[PDB]
């Protein structure tokens, strides 16, 4: 349990994904040569996760950029990192997938799959013990979307014991590029009930309405959005990055995490929420805030089946123990019984950058339902007029597809509302 | 002399182990080189301290010690830290990916693969043995490898050495410090399957050990080096009757006839006094009366619970330092008129005592001062039970919803072992309970 | 109160008190437990392939 | 916000207390198997006290000592006053009394039996269990064999008047975590409303005092007093009016030395003082008082109720002196406080 490999897949995917490797090159040390110039050793001890050691001891993002069109990935390449990554690892098609899943996933996709997989292949192969794969994409487009769940449903074949976790941002209309948004994002998240281990749902929802209503971003960009989100990758990953006892290699995360295999999808909260001094005591009280949540759920709609809690900074961990147990034993009601101590916490002394501490969530909560609920709505209210549907069946899918997905949507709803009551 | 092999599996185990035989090498004046000046008999000998170490004809001393852990990250340590030229590579053995904290992955998947290699290396060990005793097995209950990889040891070892006796040192979760939801599962099935093939296990609960050192150590958050300073000291009490001169518990054996008389029931309470701060400035030294009461205070013991309301089949009392009879038995008539010392009706009320006039040796630079006396005492006493109690709770909590089962049912294991697991542990308690009790608004 | 058995030594004493009297599977057997659970972990493996062909 | 957990619905007391915590506002309580709770009330069977005191961040405590059952259980108690040194076969203030398994002590009550028949002592007796009056010790035997203890039955009891009546003094008896044994000053005495017939043990109604008994067989329940209780007022009234003597000296006195004794005697089995969990809890001593104003034990209860126009009170009194002792909210104490010590 060591090396990961990082796909970054279509115009969202690429983009979090630049600016994820960014951020945690800038945490380790590494700048955009691939040179190395930090001053602490915890920054080299489990580099090897995410980067190859290169010649000149450089180092290299073990990372796959992939899109079905070259624009955004020539945008990445001309990104401050851009230079850093493996210039035989960016793979793109020249046709785009007009944000149709069906094209991702059964057309233009199928056509550059395998030789993304030639290159996953080239990555693993030099492994010395890879632990598995993180996926960063959109749900709501059509390369990120559906090239992005065949990809993992190859890799899966390839390589079925290995970790499969993403980073998948769900479309919401306050965010929306086009009304076909709920079609894809429906027949995605059957690929990621099945085929993934663990899911951070990054929803366009949350993400636009912290920036407009907490931030007092009046008009927020996907870059403002794309701020929260790797600050946020960066709080979950800490653990997989750094020297430490707790959810350290995925496969122990998603034990940790997941109780029944289908119900993998996190909701994620950071604090403090950034676009000059916090204590131990407000982080944990803004890390468990819904205002603090990348998921549009209410937590106290439903219960945490299990947590994990990462503080990064110098600080007392006395304290920081003291915090955890005391949101625990105020608000035990939301904390299933039926999972004793499911509430777990890591501290990491290296802070991100420009804060003294921060804290992440990750939450394993019943009341995701409510954002399967919220797509599911708004597939139905077209899906029942057939609407927009010929851009897939021109692709060769039928409708029994949609029924099916749908269907297996509201599979995973009532399966989290049945340990809500349970 | 009889020689005793010492196993350490996965990162609770070695990294104890790695506490103990510093403490070790400390108390028999043996070098972090191995060299060991006060021996005048080099490159053998069968001295009480040859039951842990071997010897070169170079005249180092080695630890008859193998350490297992599927993961290298802490093994890599004891390779490059200071004790690295005490131990042979071959000693020290390390897969690439670990059991996840799952006793089937520790148990099955993963352990199938490296079984054959931990033994051919016992073997090894064995070798050197012109009469091997048995064996001392460091652990978790709460790992993947801890609890899953040593039952499948614990099995085979008695298929290869079925007439040597197998103690145990047994890390007991506490959520304070653990690092994983499942570790109840993996207490219960590592138990289940174990429970047959060792002779005697000394639990520590990680709860009690953490207090102590908050508590007596003033350590506001302890680690996992506070702990495993204070359990090492408590394990060389334990096995010091094996490694110095003396006429108690003086072979693996003497430890089951003086200790458990019931087969099934085979897990002893520590007690150790005194703790203290070593940046305590002053310290008014304790009396053997003082030291003898603490071991009947629940704040002492190495799991909590109340062995007033249980009852004991058989207490031993090991000394270290300025310790002679008389006070010993003037303690006891004391603590007798005072305490609530139950035993079961076949078994006298009495206590063996170990006096060894060496006082503690503590690691320079640690949490405990140097006292003038320190003993512990290991009582089997039904009050333990309290702690599966407890974790039988958990166990059934998740059980009941299948909590996390699929993760063990996907390394091969049967979802029946659950099940057959925990009503072994429910004869277990019931056991306890037969042995240990008798028989509105108003 | 009696004490008994008392040894004494250079490097200690040790002795008994009474306060009152009284009133495996083979080798065999655990290779065909490992390799029913590989079987099982492979029949698992084989069914998630037929399913991913399809 | 402190939380607790109610584990014994059926219990009249602890129904109040549970009322008043939350009225206060700084009580939540949780679903009965929540394990992150501050207090335990706990059910009265097999409560888990091995499962208490391992939540890492709450002070945790429950309103049973372990080990109290050994007052508290008849043949238990008996018991534990011949073996105990501080109390001892030759304890002043309970009967006679042996244990009988239909280790037994038949032939050494049978030895005191016939010494008794012998020297015409009177010669009744009574069996109980966890109730036969009768002077011939082969009726109290035989009807066992149909554990029990057989009790040198109290031939002289003080009888009140009018009614030439029988009762039984019941004390409550609240002992924190501190093991402070606090007295509630108010007792209440369960009388008999029908007259002491010494002539015929066959009908109980008369011998026995409980409650139960008197508001079902007896034909004057409720005559004298409602309903069948006499308060301290009035009981210490009577005992100057009639015999020139005050509650307190005549039979409070020997009360609180007697309840004072039995709860120091197995304080070293019970006491939490130094125990990862704690505990407090309300006992119900009942005490009978003989023509020569001397008090006897009769029983010690560990779930006890309250009478009725006092649970307010006492009830209020727990949650003040046992619970918020413990977890402080944000007079003219109604206890005694039980304290003692002479030099020697
Ligand atoms: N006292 C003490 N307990 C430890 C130590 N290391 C881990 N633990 C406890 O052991 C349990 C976790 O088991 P580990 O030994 O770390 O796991 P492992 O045996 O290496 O197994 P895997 O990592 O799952 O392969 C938890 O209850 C920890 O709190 C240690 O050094 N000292
Ligand atoms: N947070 C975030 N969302 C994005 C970004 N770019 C696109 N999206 C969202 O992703 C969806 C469109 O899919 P996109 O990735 O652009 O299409 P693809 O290239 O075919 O995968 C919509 O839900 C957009 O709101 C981005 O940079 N950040
Ligand atoms: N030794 C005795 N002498 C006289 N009366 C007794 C004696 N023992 C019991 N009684 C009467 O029987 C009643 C019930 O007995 P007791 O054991 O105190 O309560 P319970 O049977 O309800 O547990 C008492 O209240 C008392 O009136
Ligand atoms: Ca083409
Ligand atoms: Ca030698
Ligand atoms: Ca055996
Ligand atoms: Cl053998
Ligand atoms: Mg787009
Ligand atoms: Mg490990
Ligand atoms: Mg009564
Ligand atoms: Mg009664």
């Amino acid at each position: 349990m060591r090396e990961i490999v990082h796909i970054q897949a279509g115009q969202c995917g690429n983009q979090i994904g630049a600016k994820f490797w960014e951020v945690i090159s800038d945490e380790h040390g590494i700048d955009p040569t691939g040179s190395y110039h930090g001053d602490s050793d915890l920054q080299l001890e489990r580099i090897n996760v995410y980067y190859n050691e290169a010649t000149g001891n450089k180092y290299v993002p073990r990372a796959i950029l992939v899109d079905l069109e070259p624009g955004t990935m020539d945008s990445v390449r001309s990104g401050p990192f851009g230079q850093i990554f493996r210039p035989d690892n960016f793979v793109f098609g020249q046709s785009g997938a007009g944000n149709n899943w069906a094209k991702g996933h059964y057309t233009e996709g199928a056509e550059l799959v395998d030789s993304v997989l030639d290159v996953v292949r080239k990555e693993s192969e030099s492994c010395d013990c890879l632990q598995g794969f993180q996926l960063t994409h959109s749900l709501g487009g059509g390369t990120g979307s559906g090239m992005g769940t065949l990809l993992i449903s190859k890799i899966r074949e390839e390589y079925p014991d290995r970790i499969m976790n993403t980073f998948s941002v769900m479309p919401s209309p306050k965010v929306s590029d086009t009304v076909v948004e709920p079609y894809n994002a429906t027949l995605s998240v059957h690929q990621l009930v099945e085929n993934t281990d663990e899911t951070y749902c990054i929803d366009n929802e949350a993400l636009y309405d912290i920036c407009f209503r907490t931030l007092k971003l009046t008009t927020p960009t996907y870059g403002d959005l794309n701020h929260l989100v790797s600050a946020t990758m960066s709080g979950v990953t800490t653990c997989l990055r750094f020297p430490g006892q707790l959810n350290a290699d995925l496969r122990k995360l998603a034990v940790n995490m997941v109780p029944f295999p289908r119900l993998h999808f996190f909701m994620p909260g950071f604090a403090p929420l950034t676009s000059r001094a916090l204590t131990v005591p407000e982080l944990t009280q803004q890390m468990f805030d819904s205002k603090n949540m990348m998921a549009a759920c209410d937590p106290r709609h439903g219960r945490y089946l299990t947590v994990a809690a990462i503080f990064r900074g110098r600080m007392s961990m006395k304290e920081v123990d003291e915090q955890m147990l005391n949101v625990q034993n105020k608000n035990s009601s939301y904390f299933v019984e039926w999972i004793p101590n499911n509430v777990k916490t890591a501290v990491c002394d290296i802070p991100p950058r420009g804060l003294k501490m921060s804290a992440t969530f990750i939450g394993n909560s019943t009341a995701i339902q409510e954002l399967f609920k919220r797509i599911s709505e708004q597939f139905t209210a077209m899906f029942r007029r057939k609407a927009f549907l010929h851009w897939y069946t021109g692709e060769g899918m039928d409708e029994m597809e949609f029924t099916e997905a749908e269907s297996n949507m509201n599979d995973l709803v009532s399966e989290y509302q049945q340990y809500q009551d349970a | 002399m009889r020689e005793c092999i010492s196993i350490h599996v996965g990162q609770a185990g070695v990294q104890i182990g790695n506490a103990c035989w510093e403490l070790y090498c400390l108390e028999h004046g043996i070098q972090p080189d191995g060299q060991m000046p006060s021996d005048k008999t080099i490159g053998g000998g069968d001295d009480s301290f040859n039951t842990f170490f071997s010897e070169t004809g170079a005249g180092k001393h080695v630890p008859r010690a193998v350490f297992v852990d599927l993961e290298p990250t802490v093994i890599d340590e004891v390779r490059t830290g200071t004790y690295r030229q005490l131990f042979h590579p071959e000693q020290l053995i390390t897969g690439k990916e670990d059991a996840a904290n799952n006793y089937a992955r520790g148990h099955y998947t993963i352990g199938k693969e490296i079984i054959d290699l931990v033994l051919d290396r016992i073997r090894k060990l064995a070798d050197q043995c012109t009469g091997l005793q048995g064996f001392l097995v460091f652990h978790s209950f709460g790992g993947g490898t801890g609890s899953g990889f040593t039952s499948l040891l614990m099995e085979r070892l008695s298929v290869d050495y079925g007439k040597k006796s197998k103690l145990e040192f047994s890390i007991y979760p506490a959520p304070q410090v653990s690092t994983a939801v499942v570790e109840p599962y993996n207490s219960i099935l590592t138990t289940h399957t174990t429970l047959e093939h060792s002779d005697c296990a000394f639990m520590v609960d990680n709860e009690a050990i953490y207090d102590i050192c908050r508590r007596n150590l003033d350590i506001e958050r302890p680690t996992y080096t506070n702990l495993n300073r204070l359990i090492s000291q408590i394990v060389s009490s334990i096995t010091a009757s094996l490694r110095f001169d003396g006429a108690l518990n003086v072979d693996l054996t003497e430890f089951q006839t003086n200790l458990v008389p019931y087969p099934r029931i085979h897990f002893p309470l520590a007690t150790y006094a005194p703790v203290i701060s070593a940046e305590k400035a002053y310290h008014e030294q304790l009396s053997v009366a003082e030291i003898t009461n603490a071991c009947f205070e629940p704040a002492n013991q190495m799991v909590k619970c109340d062995p007033r309301h249980g009852k004991y089949m058989a207490c031993c009392l090991l000394y270290r330092g300025d310790v002679v009879p008389k006070d010993v038995n003037a303690a006891i008539a004391t603590i007798k008129t005072k305490r609530s010392i139950q035993f079961v009706d076949w078994c006298p009320t009495g206590f063996k005592v170990g006096i060894n006039y060496q006082p503690p040796t503590v690691v320079p630079g640690g949490d405990l001062a140097k006292v003038q006396r320190a003993v512990c005492m290991l009582s089997n006493t039904t009050a333990i039970a309290e702690a599966w109690a407890r974790l039988d709770h958990k166990f059934d909590l998740m059980y009941a919803k299948r909590a996390f089962v699929h993760w063990y049912v996907g390394e091969g294991m049967e979802e029946g072992e659950f099940s057959e697991a925990r009503e072994d542990m429910a004869a277990l308690e019931k056991d306890y309970e037969e042995v240990g009790v008798d028989s509105g608004e108003e | 109160m009696e004490v008994i058995e008392l040894n004494k030594c250079t490097s200690g004493q040790s002795f008994e008190v009474i306060l009152k009297p009284p009133s495996d599977p083979s080798l065999e057997e655990i290779q065909k437990k490992l390799e029913a659970a590989e079987e099982r972990r492979k029949y698992q493996e084989a069914e998630l392939l037929k399913h991913l062909a399809e | 916000m402190y939380t607790f957990v109610v584990r014994d619905e059926n219990s009249s007391v602890y129904a109040e207390v549970s009322r008043l915590l939350l009225a206060t506002g700084q009580w939540k309580r949780l679903r009965k198997d929540n394990p992150r709770f501050n207090l335990m009330l706990g059910e009265r069977n097999r409560l888990p006290f091995g499962r208490l005191g391992h939540e890492p961040g709450l002070v945790q405590l429950v309103n049973y000592y372990r080990g109290a059952d050994k007052l508290c259980r008849k043949a238990s108690l008996v018991k534990l006053i011949k073996t105990s040194p501080e109390l001892s076969e030759s304890c002043t203030w309970f009967p006679e009394s042996y244990v009988i398994y239909p280790t037994d002590e038949r032939e050494v009550f049978l030895a005191a039996y016939n010494r008794r028949r012998e020297g015409r002592e009177g010669n009744v007796w009574i069996a109980k269990s966890s109730i036969l009056i009768s002077s011939e010790a082969s009726e109290l035997l035989d009807f066992i064999d149909e554990v029990h203890v057989i009790q040198k039955y109290l031939e002289k009891p003080l009888l009140l008047e009018p009614g030439h009546r029988k009762f039984d003094i019941r004390s409550w008896v609240l002992v924190d975590h501190l093991y402070n044994i606090y007295l509630y000053r108010e007792g209440v005495l369960r009388t008999s409303s029908e007259p002491y017939n010494s002539a015929n043990f066959q009908d109980k109604t008369c011998h026995l005092t409980n409650h139960c008994i008197q508001k079902e067989y007896s034909k004057n329940y409720g005559r004298y007093e409602e309903g069948n209780e006499m308060f301290f007022e009035e009981f210490n009234q009577y005992l100057m009016d009639a015999l020139n003597t005050t509650l307190e000296n005549s039979i409070l006195l020997q009360i609180k030395h007697i309840i004072r004794s039995c709860l120091m005697c197995i304080e070293p089995a019970i006491s939490t003082k130094h125990l990862h969990y704690q505990s407090f809890q309300l006992f119900g001593f009942d005490f009978m008082v003989d023509e020569e104003l001397k008090v006897w034990l009769i029983e010690v209860n560990g779930a006890p109720a309250c009478a009725q126009k006092l649970y307010a009170e006492l009830c209020q009194g727990i949650v003040d002196v046992a619970i918020s002792s413990v977890f402080p909210l944000a007079p003219t104490s109604i206890f005694i406080k039980l304290h003692h010590h002479h030099h020697h």
